[PDB]
């Protein structure tokens, strides 16, 4: 039921579908072999699609849309600009952004018009949209346009006063209207159908299109060694790890805020606690990427040192606190970590399990974080740390997995669509 | 390292493995005593 199937082959897109569109990609367009594309403020950044009655179709794709400048903020929830154009005589379709909104606009040959949209909060914590590769799925027939996101229905139309749409037209890829020469877009998987989907297939299709060999960072693009990298803990979003002051363990703090007064804005800071880097056990190679079941060691940066995250051996409670130290070898600690990803359902995180060498059977506990007692004239009698843990060798068992456990890791690397 | 060690298990509340490991480095079980009494 596909009409136009836009994918990558030898630095282009084409059309895969079989009906042979035409496919003009400007200079303006970066493009990767992981399907990604991306559409730039200036005029060559484009990608013009030619194709060769009431009709249900569809149209997905995957975007990533990067963060508001904090001090860009008025223009970006003022502006609205065309990413995606297929109109012919006046009439068609549109795919827009409005700061936190993605827009979808249907026009009849007589001008009239209706749009279903999507729009994320700018005010959360921390966000699982912004600038953070998500999956789009518009359906249209007779009577509806449905917006689904990540498989899920998110909004509805009633189209019934609308008239006829024409959709031959050709397609226009680039971004159009008053918005700021730092402004991007990234797309992936664009692709059209002659029929209405289903919320069964559009699920099936986001599972489908999520899966990959390969681990993904909190952006969402493939997880890299020998890359910088800020952890985030999706059991404790507002918390990160720092290496202690005058001790080899890590404290866990509170993530800072935006600390401006923009009314329209709140956010946790992103970029902040130890700098982290996964290296390989064996050991630095071109553009390394990181898979499940791999044997990593995670270090960090201490003061142009390269330090390692480390597991007592011994350790006699529940948990214990890593310890984080020079590289080196001990006949007292663990040092080997496999990364894994225990979620069946499509997702970025990750765990951290601890293990003896890289042939062994037994499981000495899963990285995560855990309060542990404070001795001494101290305010608060418990604090988090940075921790190794038995139990969730037991509770990464149980299903369905638990999306929240503090034993799941993401990885944030400097990113150009993410400021604070 | 040895020193970070030490100063790790009296982090976890394990005074003795503090005192095993500078004692490994090799110290004196006195001046090994006055460093963590220190820390």
């Amino acid at each position: 039921n596909i009409i136009l199937n836009l994918r990558y082959k030898d630095n282009n897109l084409i059309d895969l579908s079989g009906y042979g569109a035409k496919v003009e990609v400007y200079d303006g367009v970066e493009l990767n072999d992981k399907n990604q594309f991306k559409l730039t403020s200036s005029a060559n950044s484009k990608i013009r699609v030619t194709q060769n009655v009431f009709l249900d179709f569809s149209v997905s794709f995957w975007i990533r849309i990067p963060k508001y400048k904090n001090d860009g903020i008025q223009n970006y929830i003022h502006n609205e600009y065309t990413i995606i154009n297929c109109m012919k005589n006046n009439s068609g379709w549109k795919i827009s952004i409005r700061g936190n909104r993605i827009i979808w606009t249907l026009i009849d040959i007589n001008g009239k018009t209706k749009s279903v949209f999507f729009e994320y909060n700018i005010r959360e914590d921390i966000s699982e949209y912004i600038n953070r590769w998500f999956f789009v799925t518009i359906t249209n027939n007779l009577n509806n346009a449905k917006i689904y996101i990540n498989g899920k229905l998110e909004s509805n139309t009633d189209i019934k006063d609308i008239r006829e749409v024409i959709a031959n037209g050709e397609i226009i890829f680039k971004l159009d209207g008053d918005i700021d020469r730092t402004q991007f877009i990234w797309m992936k998987y664009f692709s059209i159908f002659n029929t209405e989907l289903s919320q069964s297939n559009i699920e099936e299709r986001y599972k489908i299109q999520s899966y990959s060999e390969y681990l993904k960072d909190f952006w969402g693009n493939p997880l890299m060694y020998n890359k910088e990298y800020y952890m985030f803990n999706a059991g404790n979003k507002n918390s990160y790890i720092k290496l202690k002051k005058d001790s080899p363990v890590g404290e866990i703090l509170t993530r800072s805020k935006y600390n401006q007064n923009s009314k329209y804005i709140n956010y946790r800071d992103l970029y902040i606690g130890e700098k982290f880097i996964i290296r390989r056990k064996s050991n630095s190679i071109n553009d390394d990427i990181v898979r499940k079941e791999d044997y990593i060691y995670l270090d960090f940066f201490n003061l142009n040192q390269e330090w390692r995250v480390y597991t007592y051996k011994y350790f006699k409670k529940e948990e214990e606190k890593l310890f984080l130290a020079p590289i080196s070898d001990s006949d007292e600690f663990y040092n080997t970590i496999q990364i894994k990803e225990y979620d069946e359902q499509p997702t970025y995180s990750c765990q951290l399990l601890f293990k003896k060498d890289e042939e062994s059977t037994d499981e000495i506990g899963l990285i995560g974080i855990h309060r542990f007692y404070e001795s001494g004239i101290v305010f608060e009698e418990y604090k988090d740390y940075f921790c190794i843990s038995k139990w969730y060798l037991k509770e990464v068992k149980r299903k369905p997995y638990n999306l929240k456990l503090g034993c799941n890791w993401q990885f944030i690397p400097k990113d150009e669509g993410w400021t604070e | 390292f040895a020193e970070l060690k030490a100063k790790f298990f009296l982090e976890i509340g394990d005074r003795d493995a503090a005192r095993n490991a500078l004692r490994k480095a090799g110290y004196s079980d006195e001046e090994a005593e006055r460093i963590i009494r220190k820390y």
